[PDB]
């Protein structure tokens, strides 16, 4: 119990961001489903990646 | 991961692509019926399009809205098809309205279609290259002399079903009859009701004492004798 | 099916919109399809002017077929026997002679 | 046309209202 | 309990958790479309209570 | 104009979706 | 035109059904 | 009634009216931040307008939907602010995405801002006449490369919250350390895990009663001795 | 890769919309930015007038590359070697030539 | 900051709409207000009519401002050095001369 509540406050604490963007269709058949990747972005990022 | 083959991953990617075709199965053996193979599209020849060996003939077609997600309700892409000349109320009195059958969506890049498609004749083609998805017909929404709207599902949504599949006690059996729990395999002796016959054609219990009681076969009843403990 | 000889006057349009699937990315790098193969179907407006005496007959077989009905008919000069449809006719009746300004949409098989 | 355009909107709106409320309470979702 | 969420997947069903994963692909400006709007990612984030 | 089009649209489908709340709760509705 | 500008206020009208859903049914409201 | 000075409510009669100005005040003191000050435009000279002395910056900030009202839900007003340059994803990716900071808006007529805002100099000045809300900021619900949206709410809004905060535990304690009930002020004995340190930047305690017994603070323990009222 | 050789007639017209970041303030000091990198995207308009018995010669290569391929392209005296797609044409058969009117969009690779 | 010294052709077209806060009670009594401190900024309809030759630099210095930067520009005769930004311009190339028709929206710093 104690290790499932600590689960619960430390994602609710550190994943607190959540981004949506569009992709092509090469794009859509690669990725199935819940899976991990990184979205750089320079913009954010204030260079050039 | 997708089952997606690499060489088909690395032409998605290229800047000029080729056609989108798409094709689709109707599978009703699982109720009674045959197999319908369409596609929204035709061949420069006007010939119905050869796949795998197999013909898609052409004919109205459209998906919409298919979405796939882990939360909230599960998602109901639409189909539409022509009903002109009532091919589809044909089979809509026959076979119950379409439903409980299967729809297998499969998606194709038009440069791996079968040589006889293309008048000079393709040679980077590859019968095993394609994308494939299955769902099954849930309800005809709309259904007139124009066209017919059909509502999809996924197999393992679990909408209006308990998980405890059982009542416990009553008067009454809950099982089938034949089954692996009744254990049954003699001659007919009972029908629906308790009447004696010796036809198999209407072997039939009332899942009741008196069934079991005819059928010799009472240790394998569903129901618990208790009655009196919700009286006394 | 039936075939079109009637005879048309200078003037006549042809119009051509190929069906093509567009997206735009970051900078440029549209991906771009022919969608459906035979994407290109050309649309012509064409125009007669015959004397009233025969304007019945063309009333007549531009009734027969329709909107629903595809009639083979050669483009002036041009190397195709194609079939095309109607669905769009209009007459200018005055003294002598009516003219005619109707549109042939192409239509597969 | 103002008032027959409002009318359409504000009807098609009571209808997709309706339709989401159906649709909503299924299974799961918010559970309206 | 095992902190999952079920999906279906791959015309299967299928359960995704978070589990420390690998990278699978990469996305920059070049692989996304912007909308008419200007820029082509939308971020957001969690509320205070 | 697009965006006050829009802006108005959305602005429409709220007192609709408020009533059509209101509506079903009352005696033989769906009670939202 | 036609049927594109239906499906366009179809879609903005389940979208506000579903914002007046959410905010409705928070600890303020009638908590539909 | 309001805090409206007379000579404003009197201006505010004539039909002939003054220009409206709104001025911004992010203030993230409370959160570990600094104040900024915006305004929606500047004045003639091209600099930032001047008000009580103090200096606004123009920058492109709108405020929708200030609606106070005591039936229904609460009142959350919206603010856009342009994300250009990255500077507001700047403090967002510091100050915790802007949450928890206070927001003060304050309503102007032009005829009252500092002379040094008009080329001739307004002789009808008054720094003390405006009106004053503040607001809390809930969350940031879209920030995007060229825009960026927050949500408004105000400070006494209940939300989540119940009245009953005492809560009855077993052997866990329910205060802070050191606040008001641990009054404990000697030197640092134990951490996390009830280890035997003696350096103070690691000393927190675990909430146990074994902490307590270390601090020798047992008497003020919040853990009630029951456990045992649910076996008999 | 092919390329388009044929003559452009005098009037063709060229237009440019620079894509940029509009955002406004109270008055004044709107913020710009230069959206992507490339911005501008130069859209012509070309009209070309042939004898009958060349047009169809023309229509195949426009059909050869349909609205999704793209081929080179000079504009008249322009110092740029653009690349540049059509999905716009259209064409008067009159008596002796035809004359088209097409629109050239820019593209990048 | 660049400068813009090419010469305008007669006929530019000169338009203003300041920007009011308009509100109508029962019988008149509108209250009205000039909304921002600097509420009106003129637009100008700019047309230029030059040979060939120089149409290429006149485009590179349209293109080097984009759609965002801003420049000074000295109206005829008119007794301010205002700053101006365009976002839209055109050209009908003909064999001789070819002219520009621009559309210039006034901006402060
Ligand atoms: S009642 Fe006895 S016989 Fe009839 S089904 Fe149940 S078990 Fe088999
Ligand atoms: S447990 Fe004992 S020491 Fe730790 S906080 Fe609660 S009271 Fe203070």
């Amino acid at each position: 119990a104690h290790r499932a509540g600590l689960w619960l406050i430390k994602t609710e604490l550190l994943e607190t961001q959540t981004v949506d963007f569009s992709v092509g269709a090469e794009g859509l058949r690669h990725v199935p489903g819940d899976v991990i990747e990184i979205c750089d972005d320079d913009y954010a990022g204030i260079s050039t990646g | 991961m997708q089952d997606i083959r690499q060489e088909t991953l690395n032409e998605c990617t290229r800047a000029e692509q080729s056609a989108s075709v798409v094709l689709w199965e109707i599978d009703l053996t699982e109720v009674g019926g045959e197999r319908y193979f369409f596609c929204n599209e035709q061949n420069e020849k006007g010939e119905p399009v050869t796949w795998q060996g197999r013909q898609y003939q052409p004919y109205p077609i459209q998906g919409s809205g298919f979405e796939l997600n882990g939360k909230g309700t599960s998602t109901r892409p639409t189909l539409t098809v022509s009903n002109l000349y009532g091919m589809v109320t044909g089979m809509a009195e026959d076979m119950q309205s379409l439903v409980g059958g299967t729809v297998v969506r499969r998606k194709v890049y038009a440069r791996f279609l079968d040589a006889v498609n293309f008048v000079n004749g393709n040679s980077y083609a590859d019968p095993e290259q394609e994308v494939i998805s299955r769902w099954r017909i849930e309800q005809c929404s709309e259904l007139s002399a124009v066209s017919a709207s059909f509502v999809l599902s996924t197999p393992t949504e679990t909408d209006g079903a308990v998980f405890p599949g059982r009542i416990m006690l009553a008067n009454t059996c809950t099982w089938t009859y034949r089954g692996d729990e009744c254990g049954y395999s003699g001659p007919a002796v009972a029908d629906e009701y308790d009447q004696p016959t010796s036809d198999i054609t209407k072997d039939k219990c009332s899942k009741c004492l008196s069934g079991c009681k005819f059928r010799n076969n009472v240790g394998n009843f569903g129901g618990f004798l208790s009655i009196n403990k919700l009286s006394q | 099916m039936k075939t079109f000889r009637w005879k048309v006057k200078p003037g006549m349009d042809v119009a051509s919109v190929p069906s093509v699937r567009k997206v735009r990315f970051g900078d440029g790098y549209s991906q771009r399809a022919p969608a459906g193969l035979n994407a290109n179907l050309k649309t012509y407006s064409v125009t007669l002017s015959v004397p009233r005496e025969e304007a019945t007959v063309l009333e007549s077989f531009l009734e027969e077929h329709g909107g629903w009905k595809s009639f083979l008919w050669t483009p002036p000069y041009e190397w195709r026997q194609i079939k095309v449809t109607c669905a769009k006719w209009s007459s200018r009746v005055s003294m002598l002679r009516v003219e005619f300004s109707a549109e042939f949409e192409q239509v597969v098989n | 046309i103002g008032p027959a355009a409002l009318k359409a909107v504000y009807d098609m709106a009571r209808k997709g209202a309706r339709d989401e409320i159906q649709t909503q309470m299924r299974d799961g979702g918010l559970f309206s | 309990a095992m902190r999952c969420m079920p999906v279906w997947n791959g015309q299967t069903l299928t359960f995704v958790q978070d589990r420390p994963s690998d990278k699978t692909w990469t996305y920059n400006r070049s692989n996304v479309v912007m909308p008419d709007d200007g820029a082509p990612f939308r971020y957001s984030f969690s509320a205070l209570k």
